């Protein structure tokens, strides 16, 4: 009866989808996905994200047909113009979507809402992706909180205002001729370049995008894995963390459903006085809270590395990209990143601070490489991550923190099984040395079949030299900004 | 049919130690060029405020 356009972007799911639920509650729906590369500009998504999105759109397309509707796809030069044509052809009186918080989407969402309103069309946006909107949390005088622990302590002293919605019985279709709105198939979107297919063959075997695969993954994690998360999450190899990140990034599983499941387990385990389980749930929910926090700092705080004397050496960049640094944890991480499109958070910390602190590579280079190879590449989580390793955030790493590989290995890969899996050249090293083989007695290297420079790279920088260059780099950063 | 966690486990075991990272990335030519005024536009201030008001 009432006709409503449902504009999908990063909410590729049916369950607890507020915009889709509101539209279906009012009448018939026209779901559409509008792709405008020129409007994404600086933040056009990378190879791994575009591969994932393409698989997930086809998954969602199938889901919407079975429900009695469809997903229309439009590659356009202008999002407003494509939406205005969908309105002209179908006759709908309203556009709904789930709003996003990245600067491109904020501005574009604002531009759509202003134009539709002046053209006499109703528009409404909905919180599809957060437990707490970025403006709901503030202190005693009403300002941002500027610290994760304080932000999360304040969040747990409030309740969620978000309200989960039940799924629709049927979707009432609105049909339009593909030719009247310049629509196309998923392959005509160009999400995947011909030259990318060989790399993307690794991601195909490793992952199945799509909201129904997210539900399967969330159920298996909650029901069998959350209990041990406090212990598993401290190792970087094997079964460590939930693997939910790509699905959360594309909205394929609602964070309100993630939290409900984990919180209810936490309450069960509190009653069973199962304290290890309560810790796990608590630690896992803190991860969710970091993701809320990433939106919160990107929405409220409108760079202390401004004057850092980066060594723009494209050769040592290649050596970082290829895992030819000679630091095992770093070289393992970059291999895992290329072959699976994902890595453990601590390996993300190690690899990124190695680029910045040991190599003095410009941080935008490592970000842009992450942006092209991570399935879960997410602007706000990535910003927060680089802020955390660069000392640009209250409770993070300090900029002069030079982590010792020997201690990182003992903490996060205490059996050495991460090195032995990704760097089999090193697998015969006693686990005592496997994370810093340059300190081992030459007799041990030789008994273990390691020859630095021939079958595993020599350290591309010495830690003691790196600490000196980093201290100089910091002095000149601080001397310079006082001088300018 | 196998779970995602186990599909990733299997793939990890198949490819680990056996996949070279290509010698060319494809974006080398952009390195030296590599702004963040995306977060400080007048437009984004207006949109943030508009988004708060409509909630
Ligand atoms: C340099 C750096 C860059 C990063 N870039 C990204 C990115 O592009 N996309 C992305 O999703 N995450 C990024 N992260 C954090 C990332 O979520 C974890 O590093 C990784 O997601 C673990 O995946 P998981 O689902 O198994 O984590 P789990 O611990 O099992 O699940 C926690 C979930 O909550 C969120 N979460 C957990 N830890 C963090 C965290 N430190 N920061 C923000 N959110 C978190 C995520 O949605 C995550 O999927 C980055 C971290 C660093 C240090
Ligand atoms: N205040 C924070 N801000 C941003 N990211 C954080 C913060 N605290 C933890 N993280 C992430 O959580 C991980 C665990 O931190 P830690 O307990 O200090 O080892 C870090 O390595 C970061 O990736
Ligand atoms: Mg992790």
């Amino acid at each position: 009866d009432k006709k409503t356009i449902v504009w999908f972007r990063r909410d590729l799911r049916i369950e607890d989808n507020p915009a889709l639920a509101a539209a279906a509650h009012e009448g018939s729906v026209f779901p559409v996905f509008i792709w405008c590369p020129e409007e994404e500009g600086q933040f056009y998504p990378g190879r791994a994200s575009r591969w994932w999105m393409k698989q997930s759109l086809a998954h969602l397309s199938q889901s919407l047909k079975a429900l009695g509707s469809d997903l229309t796809l439009i590659q356009t030069h202008n999002t407003i113009s494509a939406i205005l044509d969908c309105i002209r052809v179908t006759g709908p009186t309203k556009v709904v979507f789930n709003h996003l918080y990245d600067p491109v989407s904020l501005v574009r969402d604002h531009t759509v809402k202003e134009k539709l309103v002046e053209r006499g069309i109703s528009v409404q946006s909905y919180n599809g992706d957060l437990l707490y909107e970025p403006w709901e949390i503030y202190c005693e005088k009403g300002k941002p909180f500027t610290s994760f622990n304080s932000y999360w302590k304040k969040c747990l002293d409030m309740s969620i205002e978000s309200v989960m919605l039940p799924p629709p019985w049927r979707l009432m279709p609105i049909t339009a001729a593909a030719e009247a709105i310049w629509a196309c198939s998923i392959e005509e979107l160009g999400l995947e370049n011909e030259a990318e297919k060989p790399s993307n063959a690794l991601l195909t075997r490793a992952w199945s995008p799509g909201w129904s695969n997210a539900d399967k993954l969330l159920n298996e994690f909650i029901e069998k894995q959350l209990i041990d998360y406090a212990k598993n999450s401290k190792k970087v190899v094997g079964n460590s963390t939930s693997l939910l990140s790509p699905y959360l990034h594309f909205g394929e599983i609602s964070v309100r459903h993630v939290f409900q499941c984990a919180r209810m387990k936490q309450i069960i385990w509190a009653r069973d006085k199962n304290s290890e389980g309560e810790e796990s749930a608590d630690l896992f929910l803190r991860g969710i809270g970091l993701r809320e926090y990433s939106r919160y700092i990107c929405f409220n705080f409108p760079s202390h590395l401004r004057f850092f004397p980066w060594d723009a050496d494209v050769d040592k960049f290649k050596a970082w990209r290829q895992g030819r640094t000679g630091y095992p944890l770093v070289d393992a991480g970059m291999r895992e990143l290329w072959a699976t499109g994902w890595m453990h958070n601590r390996i993300r910390v190690i690899v990124s601070s190695f680029g910045v602190k040991f190599l003095l590579l410009p941080w935008k280079w490592g970000m842009k490489y992450f942006w092209d190879t991570l399935l879960d590449a997410d602007l706000e989580c990535d910003i927060l991550g680089w802020q955390y390793i660069s000392g640009s955030i209250p409770d993070g790493h300090e900029l002069d923190r030079l982590d010792n590989p020997a201690l990182q290995g003992a903490k996060y890969d205490p059996e050495g099984e991460y090195i032995r899996q990704w760097l089999p050249e090193l697998a015969r090293l006693p686990t005592e040395w496997i994370h810093h083989p340059w300190d081992a007695p030459l007799t041990v290297l030789k008994a273990s079949g390691v020859e630095l420079g021939t079958n595993y790279a020599k350290p591309i920088v010495d830690i003691d030299t790196a600490r000196e260059l980093l201290a100089k780099a910091i002095s000149r950063t601080r001397e310079a900004q006082i001088m300018i | 049919v196998l779970s995602g966690r186990d599909r990733l486990k299997r793939h990890r075991e198949e490819v680990a130690g056996k996949v070279p990272i290509p010698d060319s990335w494809g974006k080398e030519g952009l390195l030296m060029g590599w702004f963040d005024a995306a977060f400080t536009s007048s437009q984004i201030v207006s949109a943030r405020a508009a988004l708060m008001a409509d909630s």
